[PDB]
C-alpha cells in the first residue's frame, strides 16, 4: 500500500483544466507560521 | 484558453514565484499569478513604447509572434470563461478602476477597459485618501466574498488612479476528506523540528500519481468537482530548493504528462489557512518591468499625455484547505500617480 504523507514542505498548484491556468500557486513550509 | 496565452501566464507564474522565495527563502507562498497576469496586461492597456513593451515581455510573451491586440484580446477571451455560470465550483474574476474625479481619461482607453477587461471607472477622491482607501477595500472585499479585506494599506493622498483586480475561488473536493479521520499529527519544519496540526486523511484512494526519481519528489492531482483540480508535490526531506530550481512550464507539462493512476492506501494533508501579503515593486524591475515606475514612464494611453507612473504594484492572496473542498483568494492593485 503506497502511503503519501504531507508532514513536510510540499507546494500546490491550483490549475484550470479549461484555460490552463495557474489560480494560485503555494509552498506551504510551516502551516502554522506567521 | 488559448495556448499561447496559457503559455505566457504559465512562464510569468514559475518567474514570479523563484523572486517570491529568493526575496523571502523561509516564508510560504500563495499568490495568484493570473490574478498579477490580468492586472499587468490591464495596465499595459494604457502604456506606449519602452514602459509597454517591458510589461509584455515581463509577462512572458513573445513579441515576435503576438501583438498587444491579441493579447488583449486572449484575456478579454480568458476573463469571459472564467467568469461562466457553473453549478459546481464558485470561480469569479473581476477589475476595476478607480480614478480620480478631474483626472481627463482618453475615450477609447475607458472603452477598451470596460470591453477587454471588464471594468468600470469608480469616480474616486484620493485626497479622502481614508475614504478612498475604504472603497477599493470594499470592492475587494465585495469581490472576494470577505476573504481579502486590506488590500490597500496606505494610499498617497495624491493617488490619481488605482487598477485592481479579484479572484475568488471556492471549491469541493470530488473524494472529501471526512474531519472523524482528522488528526493532530506532526508537520516537519525541518529533519528535527516539527509544529502540530490537523492533518487530514483519506484512505483507498485511487488518483494521478509520479515518482519523480530525477528531481526528488512525489506529484499527485487531486480533483475538485468542476474543471478545476490540484497539483501537489512533495520534495523529499531537503530537497524543496532543488524541486523549485526545476519548475518551469517544460517540468509542469512533464509531470501532467508522467501521471499514472495508483491506489493509495492513505493520503494525509494538514488542514490549513496561509496568507501573504506583498509589495512587488522590487519583483516586477527585476522581470524587467522598469520603466513604468519611472520618471520616464510611458502611460498616454491613458490620457494622451506622459503624466502619470507607476508607484506600487500589491498583491494579496488567502489560502484554506479543508475536509470538504479548498477556498482561496487573491487581489492585485496598481498604484499610480502623476508624473
Ligand atoms: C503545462 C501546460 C501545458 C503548456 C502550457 O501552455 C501551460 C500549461 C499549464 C497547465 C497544464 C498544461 C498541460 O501540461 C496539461 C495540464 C497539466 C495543465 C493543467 C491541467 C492539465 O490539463 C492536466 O492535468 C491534463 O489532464
Amino acid at each position: 500500500r503506497t502511503i503519501v504523507r504531507f508532514n513536510r514542505p510540499f507546494l500546490m498548484i491550483i490549475v484550470d483544466h479549461f484555460t490552463w491556468s495557474i489560480f494560485f500557486m503555494s509552498k506551504v513550509t510551516n502551516p502554522k507560521q506567521a | 484558453v488559448d495556448r499561447g496565452l496559457a503559455s505566457a501566464n504559465v512562464d510569468f507564474a514559475f518567474s514570479l514565484y523563484k523572486q517570491l522565495v529568493l526575496k523571502a527563502p523561509d516564508k510560504n507562498v500563495i499568490f495568484s499569478p493570473v490574478s498579477i497576469s490580468t492586472a499587468l496586461a490591464f495596465l499595459s492597456l494604457g502604456a506606449h513604447n519602452t514602459t509597454l513593451t517591458e510589461i509584455l515581455k515581463g509577462l512572458k510573451f513573445n513579441l515576435t509572434e503576438t501583438s498587444e491586440a491579441e493579447i488583449h484580446q486572449s484575456f478579454q477571451h480568458l476573463l469571459r470563461t472564467l467568469n461562466q455560470s457553473s453549478d459546481e465550483l464558485q470561480l469569479s474574476m473581476g477589475n476595476a478602476m478607480f480614478v480620480k474625479e478631474q483626472l481627463s481619461l482618453l475615450d477609447r482607453f475607458t472603452e477598451d477597459a470596460k470591453r477587454l477587461y471588464g471594468s468600470e471607472a469608480f469616480a474616486t477622491d484620493f485626497q479622502d485618501s481614508a475614504a478612498a482607501k475604504k472603497l477599493i477595500n470594499d470592492y475587494v472585499k465585495n469581490g472576494t466574498r470577505g476573504k481579502i479585506t486590506d488590500l490597500i494599506k496606505d494610499l498617497d493622498s495624491q493617488t490619481m488612479m488605482v487598477l485592481v483586480n479579484y479572484i475568488f475561488f471556492k471549491a469541493k473536493w470530488e473524494m472529501p476528506f471526512d474531519p472523524q479521520d482528522t488528526h493532530q499529527s506532526r508537520f516537519y519544519l525541518s529533519k528535527k523540528k516539527w509544529v502540530m496540526v490537523p492533518m487530514m486523511s483519506l484512505h483507498h484512494l485511487t488518483i494521478p500519481y509520479f515518482r519523480d526519481e530525477e528531481l526528488s519528489c512525489t506529484v499527485v492531482q487531486l480533483n475538485y468537482t468542476g474543471n478545476a483540480s490540484v497539483f501537489f508535490i512533495l520534495p523529499d526531506q531537503d530537497k524543496m530548493e532543488e524541486v523549485e530550481a526545476m519548475l518551469s512550464r517544460e517540468t509542469l507539462a512533464r509531470w501532467g504528462d508522467s501521471l499514472e493512476f495508483r491506489e493509495i492506501g492513505e493520503l494525509y494533508l494538514p488542514k490549513f489557512s496561509i496568507s501573504r501579503d506583498y509589495n512587488l515593486n522590487d519583483i516586477l524591475l527585476q522581470l524587467g518591468i522598469e520603466e513604468a515606475f519611472t520618471s520616464k514612464a510611458d502611460l498616454s494611453g491613458i490620457t494622451g499625455a506622459r503624466n502619470l507612473a507607476v508607484s506600487q504594484v500589491v498583491h494579496k492572496a488567502v489560502l484554506d484547505v479543508f475536509e470538504e473542498g479548498t477556498e482561496a483568494s487573491a487581489a492585485t492593485a496598481v498604484k499610480i500617480t502623476l508624473l
